[PDB]
């Protein structure tokens, strides 16, 4: 489970490359699973 | 419609700085991985 950014979500997938995809988390090419994403602005977005 | 073309040649290129810039929203390369780009040498590079 992650805190990743919205524009970033695309990166949690097999082939992609990018900031998170390289340094933070790397899904394998062969990945067998699902990627479930839902923005939780309410839970963690405070003023400031 | 007017698109400008610039000719770049006779030098050495550091593309990694370009890749390692947070500044570009989209950096998609068709044919080169953005990394390992430093390894290539070309006759003429055109920038639009």
């Amino acid at each position: 489970s992650f805190v990743i950014r919205g524009d970033e979500v695309r990166q949690i997938a097999p082939g992609q490359t990018g900031k998170i995809a390289d340094y933070n988390y790397k899904l394998p090419d062969d990945f067998t699973g699902c990627v479930i994403a839902w923005n939780s602005n309410n839970l963690d977005s405070k003023v400031g | 419609y007017a698109w400008n073309r610039k000719r770049i040649s006779n030098c050495v290129a550091d593309y990694s700085v370009l890749y390692n810039s947070a500044s570009f929203s989209t950096f998609k390369c068709y044919g080169v991985s953005p990394t390992k780009l430093n390894d290539l040498c070309f006759t003429n590079v055109y920038a639009d």
